[PDB]
């Protein structure tokens, strides 16, 4: 299986970009991807996903990827929505984590 | 007839002039006449101002800090004026530009009278407080509380010096802190509430400092046993992190209060681990061996 | 050998107890230290240690920790020192990274920067 052990970050900005460390069980560096998805009443989730290369899977055991854009970088709200590990190869993933996007401050 | 009553109906006979464009304008820092009231403690001219912003259903302008009248009080620790805006209906679920609740902040400097205060205006207002909020850092108002008071330990068990304006201050926080723990609790706050970073309880923050007092605090409770066992997402218990400190004076009395209140020593964590497995070497781990083996 | 291979934050408050993720190459739970460390002009050293417990080691490859106090809290002005993993051991260290300590930034709320405003 799949497992999240700790990320020093479960907030970030509706811009995407910032940069988190995530703990995990063991992976594999070219077949672990990190989505970020919101379940709406809808039949079609929204999705994104972690930005990183193979290179910054450290020894199979932590991550370090930038977050990817929200949806809606204009809410005024934060949204909650979930992240999870998740297996190229088989497409298996791990148990989902809060993660929280918050709005940018657009001034200055 | 009470004093603030005068002096409330001597405010209004001072300011029915004001009116509506400079009380609603803000400042370069966003402020609002309100919030500079509010910041000075000044209660009967901020219960003035607040009607007169509030029938206008703008009582929480913020300013460039995301903070709202009422975020600012809090901050100040005006908890008399904090209790007459929350009465009058300031939004007590919002934050400010750091993602902290009043809770968090109340939580942090150990404000247990604005949390008082917070509560009461909540009742006379019909206002919801969730004591479950995170903050950016997945972390309830209680883990903010628990983690402060765990530094305040920390330093007051490091500084060599009573007389010093920072350990009377230190010896005052211990207490605060505390008093808000204690009054977030009595409010229904869930002491098993799991930082959203690591999954830790209140419980596990606390026996990272060995922190006598508050662990003491949450094992009394009705739902202990409930708890006392709980795992963070590494499957360790509060008992796992005891036995495994680096040497702390109280490590061993915690790892004592831990198993005299029902925290159980078989339990094992993601790498299949016992507390027993996780003592340091030499005579003290073998001390703590014992507590883990003892009766 | 010993490597800080890279860590999520690269300056702190000198209040200390700030979280930070380090990724290091392969140690043992129990043998590991980590070193803030300050030469100073008088020939001695300013050192102060990261505090994790064993459980914070994540398989040998990532310690979880709390940044130690620097040694003046009352600075004004951001001090630089050096981090380095050192073995209990045999007291072998990591090649050093930088670290920048910054002032507390008291009242962050603005609270006394109103007090000293002026109403009608
Ligand atoms: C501000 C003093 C810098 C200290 C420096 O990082 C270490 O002593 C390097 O030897």
């Amino acid at each position: 299986n799949l497992k999240i052990v700790r990320m020093d970050r479960t907030a970030g900005c509706v811009t995407g970009g910032e940069e988190i460390y995530l703990l995990c069980d063991k992976v594999q560096k070219d077949d672990i991807q990190i989505r970020f998805y919101e379940e709406e009443e809808n039949g079609g989730v929204w999705e994104g996903f972690g930005d990183f290369s193979p290179t910054d899977v450290h020894r199979q055991f932590a991550i370090v990827f930038k977050t990817p854009k929200y949806k809606d970088v204009n809410i005024t709200k934060p949204a909650s929505v979930f992240v999870q590990l998740r297996r190229k190869s088989d497409l298996e993933t791990s148990e989902p984590k809060p993660f929280l996007y918050y709005p940018e401050i657009k001034d200055k | 007839k009470s004093l603030f009553q005068w002096q409330v109906e001597q405010e209004e006979s001072k300011l029915a002039n004001i009116s509506q464009d400079q009380f609603l304008s803000k400042d370069a820092d966003g402020d609002t006449f309100l919030h500079i009231a509010v910041a000075q403690g000044r209660r009967a001219l901020s219960y003035v101002l607040a009607r007169k912003m509030n029938a206008l259903h703008m009582l929480d302008i913020k300013e460039h800090n995301g903070q709202s009248a009422f975020q600012v009080a809090v901050a100040a620790n005006q908890h008399l004026i904090v209790q007459d805006l929350v009465n009058i209906g300031a939004q007590v679920n919002t934050t400010d530009c750091w993602g902290r609740t009043p809770l968090h902040v109340c939580a942090e400097k150990g404000h247990s009278q604005v949390l008082q205060a917070i509560q009461k205006g909540a009742v006379g207002s019909n206002q919801f407080v969730d004591l479950e909020a995170t903050n950016y850092d997945g972390l309830t108002p209680l883990h903010c509380a628990v983690i402060a008071h765990n530094a305040v330990v920390h330093e007051l068990q490091r500084n060599q010096q009573p007389h010093s304006p920072e350990v009377q201050e230190l010896l005052l926080k211990n207490k605060s802190l505390v008093d808000t723990i204690k009054c977030l609790i009595q409010m229904g706050a869930a002491v098993e509430a799991k930082d959203r970073k690591s999954g830790r309880t209140a419980l596990h923050l606390a026996a990272e400092e060995a922190n006598l007092e508050l662990i003491r605090l949450f094992l009394e409770l009705p739902s202990c046993l409930s708890f006392v066992n709980a795992k963070a997402y590494n499957g360790n218990t509060a008992l796992h992190v005891a036995a495994s400190l680096q040497y702390r004076l109280t490590q061993l009395d915690a790892v004592r209060l831990l198993m005299r209140k029902g925290a159980d020593p078989s339990t094992r964590n993601l790498e299949n681990e016992q507390p027993v497995h996780l003592v340091p070497d030499g005579p003290v781990g073998e001390q703590i061996r014992r507590i883990l083996k003892g009766k």
